[PDB]
């Protein structure tokens, strides 16, 4: 920035931390507003030969939901929509704060 | 980087203040079953206590390939809540610098024309291009019929999208679901003896977009 | 080709103008009617026929993907010059 | 400022709250329903306006659930890097404006 | 489990005024396929539709107006008893117009070179 | 993962309760707060100089529409209501029949600047780069007439835009 | 042919909750009157309930009748307590809106409308 | 009397001539079609209708094919799949990119099916024909560059009008749908042709540039001209 | 032993061990009530069983919540609770008998 | 691999199809369909009578621990003689897993309250009353919460028109806002969009 050092030393003391590493302003470390031109790669699917688009149609792969049981239409064990969710592990970075 | 530090000053007027704890603590407090119940989720859920988070119990994207940690409240206050927020601005600081270094290289859509519009040079160019291009911007790609409800973990909860589609390049039917709705209908609920103080404050704790509350 | 119609009143590229007995010159009173002086057509007029020693010529409008999409114009019916419909430019075959 | 809250209080307590929503009505889901898919983009991108990609996320995964499709992977980066980034712009809005409220 | 043999009434409910409840003549037909495509797949539901009204032109701008709520309003429905079934419990007047599909043909590709019939052809 | 952020039980030890009754009654907390603001105090406003010093801006910013021209003077829209079809709140308003030498062209091009959502989409969806969103941004007006605009406002603010228009289309075409 | 009922078996019980809710639109009026500071006098309210309860004289289906008197009752509870505003209130009596006639040669000169 | 067919394992009785395009119309499938008129003679020749028989190695064109007793007709096959796919891809090879300035837009048989039946890329680095429009009176105009020679025209003046004015001229590539003499083709049902062209070829000169089709609406009424009331 | 389950309004239970095998036995003894060819009673009466039999070969707290795969005990306690209440409500409804009503012909068809 | 084609998961699909099994015969009175999508999404079609049952079974049973509703709303489909379309999503957080409930109703049926079971229903039930018309039994404070007070109609039906039929505006002879006739300066555009050609193969309708 362009503060006096005097006023510097103050703002650290009163903050309690050195703001001169960490400025809310942008001086000079942004990138420039006018960049080099760009070259943008292409798809999986730019392909010359092997690319027929009934191999790879990802709509025309949908199909209408299965029918599991209808109306109209050895004990078992019973079962849930999934296995239990596993209990989460306490973070090792900083579990308390 | 220069942001460490704004959340560190935010904290220092807020964190261990004793207006504020004043203001916030033992206020709005709600049950882990009643949250539920009421239908709550994201960081309702979190202050009261209940460790559920969407983008780690049904990744989503490349969710599943990042590191970070959910706050977990103890007490299911506002302050708790505050809490919680601050911790979840830090941990999306976490995934932010890990999206930094592991962004990769390649193209930034699908490469399907018939979902996808094609670019601009392969449209003035090819005459298939030309015609997808045309018929994505008039008519629009089919959806094939069905119905799905996906949800994702907004910043405010659980954001759902009820879709139904009949074939067409409409939808025939949008049911949306935003995490505030809930939170309103419960503030009844959390406001039990409290003063119009603590009413503000519960408002303020509940994080209500009345434009996703209407739609 | 800005031309003034009989009301005083400024006729646009599209032929419009408010005819005598039409109230809504009201709304340009103590106001303007906004008009675009440079004509299009008359430019594109103006503009002359480029001569290439082929039957078929491909136009982009110029400068590649900023132009229009690429199309080929057939220099055979020596009565007319082919046309590019996007960029309404004129190509023809040397004839002399 | 949308909000219309009528209390029912006991001196200082407050024994009834009914928030009367509906002030911010637009009928979003209609219009969309006269949308196409593309067109129905910004509504998203309009519901919740501190968390705007988010919810462009949630609609763009429902479509592409629907459709069958998978968005590469770069483009699956920059949907998180960038919900991150909303995430962000969320929170702080809503603890700078919970403590503009008290204080 | 009450009993009632009302014709399911839904005008007092429906909250429509009443203008646009009984000066209405709704059009349940199966739309005509567009003659400059040969697809017949809009052609498989049926369609209600109201009556035309005035459009005039808006003084500024020269924007169509108009003043019916119902001019965008285009209902589907699987079959013309569900159409029908709909209209009458919602009031309006209506007409039903039936369905024409197209007749089979006989086509013969060896008809086009015939020993002594007309319908030879001189080109291909 | 998860963490805990509000689960410390503080020491009962008599240290610890004096530094307590200390930062009770003498306003420790209350002293940081009114450092950390007298810091910001102390600190450089970041507050810009408007109208003299403008907001950063990009390339891609979509501000008031422009309809360009060719480099010959001929217009690039060609009437094919891509615009119409793909504007999300219905704000294009376009009428078109043959020129007078017979090409196809407009002859009316109406946007409604108070319907549109300023979402861009008509310019990704014109195969001529025609309608575009110039950088303007500060064409407030009066009335809410002057926000209607016609073939002839729009070419005209083409006209007026055309270089800044063009050197942004020139800059940012390849991301497209 | 058979369907279940919402509030009432017959006609019988339809008519009773007419009659109860009508009996408790009747006695809120001059309240209504005095709480929006209305322009209109205490028997021009009483009339137009009157004659909003009159145009569904012609229901004969009791759901539907059920149905009527809940949404009654809805409108009856807005009003009570202070929920809408003057403006509903003197919505209900169509105010500003030109006198469309309903003569034959007159809808033949204003316009193309049956 | 009636044979029996299967089209995607479904049984259909069809009667004996029978088309495999007929067919599957009866089990409600639409094949593709660029050249086939069901009011016209067949033609065979634009060869969108390619099918696959169960058994059988080579595709069939579905349009002139008679059904065979026993026939499975495999509609959403690879081999089916395949064939439209490259069909299409010639037909949008030699294309013009006109899409914007054509009448034919948003009704267009030739981009339906492309976006359909087709491929979402295009291979061909080469460069594309060009053919001198003609002239057929004042209200048929010709840009016959976007024609795709698939002779409805032809078939339909001839057949129905009666007047034997329009042929192709030339062989190979070249090959162009035209008078060849400068003739207008005039008659009492010259718009027909407008109507059956599946592309942008033959338009109407009065509608032109007027309008798109997304945005009209369609009134389903009479014609008041003559007795007829068509 | 545990000072906070970690959900707010859930208390801390002194004796789960006990507290299970009485909500497990409350649980088996209203079922009884329901016929034994009844779906609902097979599957809730194996669940409760396999459950019961942890708690009476587990003394350990943590060894019982991992077999159990619950969560907290105290969580396992309140489902135990709702369960029985479940249970209850089944045996005043009924749920076993065959289908009360067919849909109409087509009621369920999508797209439509 | 196929990069443009989403993933499936035959596990989750197996377990979903199995869990439909397992609740259509622990309820054989209510459940009339059991249906999973090839995005692995479970949907039971119920009666509209067992709502209460079956939102009960699946909020307390040991095995099916849905404890979270996560959305509740309405289909309006008028070509079918029950038009309205109930449907409740809910969220097992013990399984992680969400299952959806469809129910059928007309105009004039009530359906139970499912406020005992849910508290969101609440606010979700008046909802769906407010923008189509259903009616719920037992609902402790039932009325209108989104539409303007005094509206008439219900929104969201498919025959009501998008732009209402009265519109408000300040009268200067009154000092007050009125509702007035709407009548709109331009009109909305219809456009015709479906294409001609059918574009899915597999969800091909009988010919009837
Ligand atoms: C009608 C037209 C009138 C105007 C006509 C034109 C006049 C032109 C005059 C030109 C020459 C003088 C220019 C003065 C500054 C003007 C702005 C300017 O150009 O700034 C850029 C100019 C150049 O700096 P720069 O290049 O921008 O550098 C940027 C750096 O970031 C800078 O880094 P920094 O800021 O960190 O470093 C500087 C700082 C560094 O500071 C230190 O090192 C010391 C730190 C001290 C800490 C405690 C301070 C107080 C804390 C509490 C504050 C609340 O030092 C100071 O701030 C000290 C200032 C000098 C002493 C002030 C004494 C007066 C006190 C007034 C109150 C009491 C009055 C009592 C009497 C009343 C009766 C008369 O800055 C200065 O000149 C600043 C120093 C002078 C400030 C004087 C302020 C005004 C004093 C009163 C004058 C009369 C006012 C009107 C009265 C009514 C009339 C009707
Ligand atoms: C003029 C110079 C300015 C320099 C200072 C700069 C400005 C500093 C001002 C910042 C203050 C911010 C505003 C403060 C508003 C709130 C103040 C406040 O909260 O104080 C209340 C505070 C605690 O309240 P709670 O914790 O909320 O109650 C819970 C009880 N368990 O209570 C108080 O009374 C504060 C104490 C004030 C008196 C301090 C006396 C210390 C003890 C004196 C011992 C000496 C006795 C003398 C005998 C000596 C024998 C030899
Ligand atoms: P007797 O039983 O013969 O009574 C005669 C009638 C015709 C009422 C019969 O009871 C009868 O058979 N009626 C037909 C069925 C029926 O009861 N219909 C009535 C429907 S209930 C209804 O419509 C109530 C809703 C009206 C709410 C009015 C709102 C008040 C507006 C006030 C505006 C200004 C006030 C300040
Ligand atoms: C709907 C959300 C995104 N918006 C906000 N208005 N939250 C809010 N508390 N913000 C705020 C801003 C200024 C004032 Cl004076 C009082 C409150
Ligand atoms: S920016 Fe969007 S809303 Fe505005 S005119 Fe363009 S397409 Fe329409
Ligand atoms: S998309 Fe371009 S060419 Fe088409 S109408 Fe718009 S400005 Fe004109
Ligand atoms: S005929 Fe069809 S494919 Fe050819 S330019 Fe016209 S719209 Fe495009
Ligand atoms: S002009 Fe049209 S109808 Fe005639 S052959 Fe060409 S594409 Fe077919
Ligand atoms: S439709 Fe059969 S080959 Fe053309
Ligand atoms: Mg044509
Ligand atoms: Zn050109």
């Amino acid at each position: 920035a362009s503060a006096t050092r005097v006023i510097q030393l103050l703002r650290n003391w009163a903050s309690g931390r050195d703001l001169q590493a960490k400025l809310q302003l942008r001086y000079q470390e942004i990138s420039k507003r006018t960049q080099p031109p760009p070259k943008l790669p292409v798809g999986p699917s730019h392909k010359l030969s092997n690319n027929y688009y009934c191999t790879r149609d990802g709509r025309r792969e949908a199909m209408p939901p299965s029918i599991v049981m209808s109306s109209q239409k050895t004990e078992k064990k019973a079962v849930t929509p999934a296995p239990p969710i596993k209990r989460w592990e306490l973070s090792k970075d900083q579990p308390y704060l | 980087k220069n942001f460490s530090f704004r959340i560190d000053e935010l904290e220092e007027m807020l964190t261990n203040n004793r207006i504020w704890r004043n203001r916030t603590v033992d206020i709005g407090v709600v049950t882990a079953e009643d949250a539920l119940n009421y239908g709550f989720s994201g960081v309702m859920l979190r202050g009261s206590g209940i460790q559920w988070d969407l983008r780690k119990t049904q990744p989503y994207d490349v969710y599943d390939q990042v590191e970070f940690d959910v706050p977990i409240g103890s007490r299911g206050d506002c302050y708790d809540r505050y809490l919680c927020r601050v911790e979840e601005m830090r941990q999306s600081l976490r995934i932010i610098s890990q999206c930094l270094n592991k962004m990769p290289p390649g193209e930034i859509k699908v490469d399907d024309a018939k979902v996808s519009p094609p670019k601009r040079a392969e449209m003035k160019t090819s005459m298939e291009s030309l015609i997808h291009h045309f018929k994505l911007y008039t008519e629009g790609y089919q959806v094939p019929p069905g119905a799905t409800y996906t949800a994702i973990e907004a910043p405010k909860g659980e954001f759902g999208v009820y879709l139904v589609s009949d074939g067409s390049s409409r939808p025939y039917r949008c049911k949306i679901k935003a995490p505030g709705f809930a939170h309103l209908a419960g503030l009844d609920k959390m406001s039990k003896g409290h003063m119009l103080a603590d009413v503000v404050a519960i408002i303020g704790t509940q994080d209500i977009v009345f434009g996703e509350v209407d739609r | 080709g800005v031309r003034t119609s009989p009301t005083g009143e400024k006729v646009t590229h599209t032929g419009q103008a408010y005819d005598d007995g039409d109230y809504r010159r009201v709304r340009f009173s103590d106001r303007q009617k906004e008009v675009n002086e440079n004509f299009a057509i008359d430019l594109i007029a103006e503009q002359p026929v480029s001569e290439v020693g082929s039957r078929v010529i491909s136009c982009d409008g110029g400068g590649g993907a900023l132009g229009h999409p690429r199309v080929y114009i057939n220099l055979d019916k020596e009565t007319k010059t082919g046309t590019c419909g996007y960029c309404g430019l004129q190509f023809r075959q040397p004839h002399h | 400022g949308v909000l219309r809250l009528v209390m029912e209080l006991s001196g200082e307590m407050v024994r009834k709250c009914d928030p009367h929503i509906g002030l911010l009505h637009r009928g979003t889901e209609k219009l969309i329903e006269y949308k196409t898919y593309l067109q129905a983009l910004p509504y998203f991108d309009r519901l919740d306006y501190v968390s705007m990609m988010c919810n462009e996320q949630a609609y763009s995964l429902a479509v592409e659930k629907l459709l069958n499709i998978q968005p590469p992977p770069r483009a699956q980066w920059i949907r998180v890097l960038f919900g991150e980034i909303t995430r962000l712009l969320n929170h702080i809005m809503a603890v700078t404006t919970h403590a503009l409220d008290i204080g | 489990l009450i009993a009632v043999d009302e014709k399911l009434d839904i005008t007092t409910l429906t909250g429509v005024p009443e203008e646009h409840i009984k000066t209405r003549k709704v059009r349940i037909f199966v739309p005509a396929r567009n003659n400059m495509q040969s697809g017949v797949n809009n052609t498989k539901k049926w369609k209600m539709e109201f009556d035309t009204r005035e459009r005039w032109e808006n003084p500024l701008m020269g924007w169509s107006s108009t003043a019916d709520p119902l001019s965008n309003l285009v209902l589907t429905f699987s079959t013309k008893e569900d159409a029908v079934a709909f209209a009458e419990k919602n009031g309006w007047s209506f007409d039903v117009e039936e369905r024409k599909v197209p007749k089979p043909k006989s086509k013969s590709y060896g008809a086009n070179f015939s020993w002594n019939k007309r319908t030879r052809v001189s080109t291909k | 993962t998860y963490k805990f952020v509000n689960m410390r039980e503080p020491s009962m030890d008599m240290k610890s309760v004096t530094d307590r009754a200390a930062q009770t009654l003498l306003w420790t907390e209350l002293v940081r707060g009114l450092g950390m603001t007298l810091s910001y105090l102390f600190r450089e406003p970041a507050t810009i100089n408007y109208p003299f010093e403008k907001g950063p801006l990009s390339p891609r910013f979509r501000g008031e529409h422009a309809l360009r021209r060719y480099p010959s003077g001929e217009e690039r829209c060609i009437a094919c209501k891509l615009c119409e079809a793909v504007c999300p709140a219905q704000a294009i308003t376009i009428e078109a029949e043959p020129r007078a030498d017979g090409s196809r062209r407009t002859t009316r091009y109406d946007i409604d600047m108070t319907k549109c959502i300023y979402c861009g989409f008509c310019q990704e969806a014109c195969p001529v780069d025609a309608i575009v969103e110039g950088p303007n941004f500060e064409f407030s007006t009066e009335t809410h007439e002057e926000l209607l605009y016609n073939k002839e406002k729009l070419l005209n603010n083409g006209d007026k835009w055309e270089a800044e228009i063009a050197a942004n289309i020139q800059a940012d075409y390849l991301y497209r | 042919t058979s369907v279940k009922p919402i509030f009432s078996r017959d006609m019988n019980e339809a008519k009773r909750r007419v009659r109860e809710l009508y009996r408790a639109w009747y006695r809120e009026v001059p309240n209504t009157v005095h709480l929006f500071q209305l322009d209109i006098s205490v028997k021009q309210g009483r009339d137009k309930v009157r004659e909003m309860f009159m145009k569904n004289a012609h229901v004969t289906d009791p759901r539907v009748v059920d149905l009527l008197v809940i949404k009654g009752k809805m409108e009856l509870e807005e009003t009570i307590n202070v929920w809408k505003q003057r403006t509903h209130i003197m919505r209900f009596f169509h105010e500003t809106e030109a006198p469309r006639p309903t003569d034959f040669l007159s809808k033949f000169y204003v316009g193309h409308d049956p | 009397n009636l044979i029996e067919v299967f089209v995607d394992g479904q049984s259909v009785m069809v009667e004996p001539g029978t088309t495999v395009l007929q067919a599957c119309e009866k089990v409600g499938m639409q094949i593709p079609r660029f050249c086939y008129h069901e009011r016209l003679s067949v033609a065979g020749n634009c060869r969108m209708c390619l099918v696959e028989i169960e058994k059988a190695p080579k595709v069939v064109a579905a349009c002139a094919m008679p059904v065979m007793k026993g026939w499975n007709i495999l509609t959403n096959s690879e081999k089916s799949k395949k064939a439209r796919e490259g069909v299409m891809e010639f037909l949008l090879a030699n294309h013009p990119l006109d899409c914007p300035i054509c009448d034919q837009g948003g009704e267009c048989d030739l981009q339906d099916q492309s976006m359909m039946f087709g491929s979402d890329r295009s291979r061909f680095l080469e460069g594309k024909r060009a053919v001198e429009d003609k002239n057929i009176g004042p209200l048929v105009k010709t840009i016959m560059t976007r024609c795709i020679q698939c002779t409805r025209c032809i078939r339909f003046a001839s057949e129905i009008a009666g007047v034997d004015d329009l042929g192709t001229t030339g062989r190979g590539n070249d090959m162009q749908v035209g008078t060849y003499i400068e003739k207008m083709f005039m008659s009492e049902l010259s718009g027909n042709i407008i109507d059956i062209c599946p592309v942008g070829a033959l338009t109407s000169k009065p509608y032109a540039f007027t309008a798109r089709p997304w945005e009209t609406r369609k009134t389903e009424s009479i014609d008041v001209m003559d007795a007829v009331g068509s | 032993l545990k000072k906070t389950t970690g959900l707010v309004g859930l208390a801390v239970c002194e004796t789960p061990h006990e507290r299970l095998k009485i909500l497990y036995t409350k649980i088996l003894d209203v079922l009884g009530q329901i016929p034994k060819n009844a779906a609902y009673r097979k599957y809730t009466e194996q669940i409760t069983n396999e459950k019961l039999g942890m708690v009476k070969a587990e003394p350990d707290v943590k060894k019982l919540e991992e077999q159990l795969q619950g969560g907290q005990i105290e969580e396992v306690i309140l489902q135990a609770e709702n369960e029985l209440s479940l249970a209850r409500k089944m045996l005043r409804w009924k749920p076993w008998e065959p289908l009360v009503e067919e849909p109409p012909a087509n009621q369920w068809k999508w797209p439509i | 691999t196929r990069p443009t084609i989403r993933p499936r998961n035959d596990v989750v699909h197996k377990q979903l199809s199995a869990f439909g099994q397992y609740v259509a015969e622990i309820l054989p009175k209510y459940v009339q369909q059991v249906q999973v999508s090839c995005f692995n999404e479970l949907e039971i079609f119920i009666h509209p009578d067992g709502v209460i049952p079956v939102l009960t079974f699946l909020r307390d049973h040991t095995n099916a621990q849905f404890k979270s509703l996560a959305d509740l709303t309405a289909v309006d489909v008028p070509t079918r003689q029950n038009r309205f379309e109930i449907v409740y999503n809910l969220l097992s957080l013990r399984f992680n897993s969400r299952i959806r409930v469809k129910t059928y109703t007309d105009e004039l049926t009530p359906i139970e309250s499912s406020v005992t079971v849910y508290k969101a229903a609440n606010w979700y039930e008046r909802e769906i009353w407010d923008m189509f018309g259903v009616f719920f039994a037992n609902h402790p404070d039932l009325r209108r919460i989104l539409t303007d007070y005094g509206f008439e109609g219900h929104p969201f039906r498919k025959d009501f028109p998008l732009s209402g039929y009265v519109e408000l505006r300040y009268d200067d002879e009154v000092k007050r806002v009125v509702a007035e006739p709407v009548e709109l300066a331009q009109e909305f555009r219809k456009f015709d969009l479906n294409s001609p050609w059918e574009a899915f193969p597999a969800y091909r309708q009988p010919p009837e």
